[PDB]
RNA sequence: GUGGGAGAGGGUGGUGGAAUUCCCGGAGUAGCGGUGAAAUGCGCAGAUACCGGGAGGAACGCCGAUGGCGAAGGCAGCCACCUGGUCCACCCGUGACGCUGAGGCGCGAAAGCGUGGGGAGCAAACCGGAUUAGAUACCCGGGUAGUCCACGCCCUAAACGAUGCGCGCUAGGUCUCUGGGUCUCCUGGGGGCCGAAGCUAACGCGUUAAGCGCGCCGCCUGGGGAGUACGGCCGCAAGGC
């Protein structure tokens, strides 16, 4: 489904400093990535409820992230945004 | 008019009725029994002693044949099948073993109402 | 009543992922087919649980019986 | 790419030819399907708990394979498609897990 | 984050044997079935019982539990793919990013509806046989929807722990599932049981609170009229709010 090193590159991507593992931009970085992948299973197997959950939790968690971030720092927020295409 | 003198002996058992038939080594039936087979025929084709019967007289018919040896094949749970394996065990055929083969599902379809509550 | 023959003291050490090996997994089939209860096998939750699928994959193959004729009685 | 485990149940009264014809046709198949084979196993003509195909026996064979897994079930159709072939089982490999020790 | 663990959590595809019914063939003959007892029914066009072959539908025995998963409804043969939640150790990274949550959106047993399909077993209605004072029933023989599949509606319930969510504080003993460690023991997550304090009208609850506390939502205000009337909103309808 996603491999350690597909996730080890997203990480090493959005990390703000080497080794940064938990930052607010990573985290909305993986994020996206595990909710892209899901819509994506979910796009086929329109059937299955269980897992659309999941989706609609990771969404409020990645919502709930970013605007920390426009709170904190409408910045990194904005270029974050931009890089990984959303606000929709 | 075969002379088999070796096979196999079927009892079937109800709470309504019991029923031996007695088979060659092949499966193929050469004599039979029921309790409607005898006289009986309410209820009374159940007993113990109707059992008891069916398996005499299909034994009894079965040395016609010449039988002497049969093993035996016990299906369904039902009063008297015990007295019709007891009684085929000295009909003077010799029983040379006995065998539970009552048939169990699954769980393949929904039973009538009357044995419901399991599926 | 089943405090007799644990069959774990049966043999010692033995692959339970083991859905090839007939003499052992044939252990804990009952004189049906049937596939014994912890009681007399005397496994543990997680082993009881292994031993099913094992056993059942087992039975699939041809290995294994899914149930058989009662002899005497 | 994840290890599997193939096995094959196919008819007991194949000779010589007929049989590693069927191996070569199974060998055809994995390597066409993508499955690399890290070992193997024939253990042939085996006595079956309940008969297969109106056969008392089968000739058993298992395969221990690295594959894609998204092939994986492809694989197996094919490998059925066989007429002498009476039992496919795939099994993703799992460390072995053993009581008494 | 990293590294490990358990699971009937979900979607799709494939697939195994048991059983029933049906068809074909063999052997076989006077009844089978069913009940309190019986009749209707099935059988001489050869039934039941028995052996061999085939077709199809539906459901997965043992394991299986005092068990596991899930927000809930709910989830059980086996295989693979897709996928959600969860837990433990490391104490690595972010730095209050938290809690609840009117409305909204999503799901939501069963029954029920629309279009097809499928239809083995069961079975409302229905057709019979019995029973009874009658018997629009309990029993028996049949049978249609339905139950099954796809897609779309329906939104209900003793939808129950009749117990909203989150966090903190308050003796223990024992059983169990499942992780971890220096593995007589210790330590973390879940399912039970008995009990300190305490609470409760009582029953009873008691670290899985119904105890002690804070936050936030929902809801109650004597019984019947009544989940009715009216209006609105939803629905193909049945009907729902
Ligand atoms: N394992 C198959 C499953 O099929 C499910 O549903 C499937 C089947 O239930 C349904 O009907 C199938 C079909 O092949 C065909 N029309 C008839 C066939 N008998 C059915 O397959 C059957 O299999 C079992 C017995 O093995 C039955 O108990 C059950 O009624 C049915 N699923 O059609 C669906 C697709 O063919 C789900 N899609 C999923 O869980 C999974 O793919
Ligand atoms: N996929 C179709 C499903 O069919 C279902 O049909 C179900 C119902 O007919 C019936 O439910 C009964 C229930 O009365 C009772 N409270 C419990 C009982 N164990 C259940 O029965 C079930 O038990 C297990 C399920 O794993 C099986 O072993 C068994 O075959 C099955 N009959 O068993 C069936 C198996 O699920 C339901 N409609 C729903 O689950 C779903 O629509
Ligand atoms: N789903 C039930 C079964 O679980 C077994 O294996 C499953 C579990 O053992 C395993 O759990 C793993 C866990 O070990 C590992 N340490 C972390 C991982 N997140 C977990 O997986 C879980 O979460 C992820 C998302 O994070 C989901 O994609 C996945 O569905 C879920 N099982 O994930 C597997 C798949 O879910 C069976 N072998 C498999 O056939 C089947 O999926
Ligand atoms: N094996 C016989 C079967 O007969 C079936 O017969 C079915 C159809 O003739 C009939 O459905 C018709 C529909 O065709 C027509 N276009 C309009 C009509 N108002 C429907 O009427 C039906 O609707 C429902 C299902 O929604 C049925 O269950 C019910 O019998 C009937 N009210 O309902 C019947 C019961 O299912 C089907 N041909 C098929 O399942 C199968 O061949
Ligand atoms: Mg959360
Ligand atoms: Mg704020
Ligand atoms: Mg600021
Ligand atoms: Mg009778
Ligand atoms: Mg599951
Ligand atoms: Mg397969
Ligand atoms: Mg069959
Ligand atoms: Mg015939
Ligand atoms: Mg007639
Ligand atoms: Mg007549
Ligand atoms: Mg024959
Ligand atoms: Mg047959
Ligand atoms: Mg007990
Ligand atoms: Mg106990
Ligand atoms: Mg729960
Ligand atoms: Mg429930
Ligand atoms: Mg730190
Ligand atoms: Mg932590
Ligand atoms: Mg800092
Ligand atoms: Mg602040
Ligand atoms: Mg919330
Ligand atoms: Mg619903
Ligand atoms: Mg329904
Ligand atoms: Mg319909
Ligand atoms: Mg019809
Ligand atoms: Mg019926
Ligand atoms: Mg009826
Ligand atoms: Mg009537
Ligand atoms: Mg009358
Ligand atoms: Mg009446
Ligand atoms: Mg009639
Ligand atoms: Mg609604
Ligand atoms: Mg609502
Ligand atoms: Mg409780
Ligand atoms: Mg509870
Ligand atoms: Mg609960
Ligand atoms: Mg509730
Ligand atoms: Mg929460
Ligand atoms: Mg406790
Ligand atoms: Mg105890
Ligand atoms: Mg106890
Ligand atoms: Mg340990
Ligand atoms: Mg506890
Ligand atoms: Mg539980
Ligand atoms: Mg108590
Ligand atoms: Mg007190
Ligand atoms: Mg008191
Ligand atoms: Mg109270
Ligand atoms: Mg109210
Ligand atoms: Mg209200
Ligand atoms: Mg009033
Ligand atoms: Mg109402
Ligand atoms: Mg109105
Ligand atoms: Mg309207």
């Amino acid at each position: 489904p996603i491999t350690k090193e597909e996730k080890q590159k997203v990480i090493q991507e959005f990390a703000r400093f080497p080794g940064d593992t938990g930052s607010t931009e990573v985290q909305v970085a993986l994020l996206t990535l595990r909710i892209n992948r899901l819509s994506e299973h979910l796009k086929v197997h329109k059937k299955d409820h269980h897992s659309h959950r999941g989706l609609l939790m990771m969404v409020g968690q990645r919502r709930r992230l970013l605007r920390y971030l426009q709170r904190e720092d409408p910045e990194r927020y904005r270029a974050l945004i931009e890089k990984l295409g959303i606000r929709g | 008019k075969r002379q088999v003198a070796s096979g196999r002996a079927y009892i079937h058992a109800s709470y309504n009725n019991t029923i031996v038939t007695i088979t060659d080594p092949d499966g193929n039936p050469i004599t039979w029994s029921s309790g409607g087979v005898i006289g009986y025929k309410g209820s009374r084709k159940g007993t113990p002693y109707a059992a008891q019967l069916a398996a005499l007289d299909a034994a009894k018919k079965a040395m016609a044949y010449g039988m002497q040896s049969v093993d035996v094949i016990v299906r369904g749970t039902g009063a008297g099948r015990e007295q019709a394996i007891r009684a085929l065990q000295a009909s003077g055929l010799q029983v040379k073993s006995i065998v539970d083969d009552t048939p169990v599902p699954h769980n393949g379809c929904r039973p009538k109402k009357k044995f419901r509550k399991a599926s | 009543p089943s405090r007799k023959a644990k069959v774990k003291a049966t043999l010692g050490e033995f692959d339970l992922r083991d859905y090839r090996n007939v003499e052992v997994l044939k252990r804990f089939l009952s004189e049906t087919g049937k596939i014994l209860p912890r009681r007399r096998t005397g496994l543990s939750a997680k082993e009881q649980r292994i031993l099913a699928k094992t056993i059942k994959r087992a039975r699939i193959l041809g290995l294994l019986p899914f149930t058989e004729k009662l002899v005497r009685k | 790419m994840r290890r599997y485990e193939v096995n094959i149940v196919l008819n007991p009264n194949l000779d010589q030819s007929q049989l590693a014809l069927e191996k070569e046709i199974i060998q055809r198949a994995l390597e066409n399907y993508g499955a690399r084979v890290e070992k193997v196993e024939e253990l042939g003509l085996r006595r079956l708990a309940y008969p297969i195909a109106k056969d008392p026996q089968g000739y058993f064979l298992w395969y221990q394979v690295e594959m894609p897994e998204d092939r994986v079930n492809d694989l197996a159709r094919e490998l059925r498609i066989r007429d002498n072939v009476r039992r496919v089982m795939v099994v993703k490999s799992q460390e072995p897990f053993l009581a008494n020790a």
